């Protein structure tokens, strides 16, 4: 009734403070893991070539 | 350019019935060639 009650009452500020950073921590770990991915594609200039070549040009 | 040359030459126009959709489509099946290569 007494005794149990306070400590945990007691304990309750460090382990919110925590848990919010240990969520903050989860969050810029999920920003951290976005990269945009560039890709590169055959230039279409070279297909033209080939083309112009089967013509026998 | 010295010498008699034996041909007026005219313009190599001889095949000018190279209906631009099978023209373009010859280009669209090499070009999908290339690409999935």
């Amino acid at each position: 009734d007494i005794m149990v009650p306070s400590f945990v009452y007691n304990k309750l500020p460090v382990i919110h403070f925590l848990q919010e950073k240990r969520a903050e921590q989860k969050l810029r770990r999920v920003l951290d893991e976005t990269y945009t991915e560039w890709t590169e594609e055959l230039d279409q200039a070279h297909v033209t070539d080939a083309i112009t070549r089967s013509l026998n040009i | 350019i010295s010498g008699v040359s034996p041909l007026l030459y005219f313009p190599p126009t001889t095949t000018s019935t190279t209906n631009r959709e099978d023209q373009i489509n010859k280009n669209t099946n090499i070009a999908i060639q290339m690409i999935k290569r």
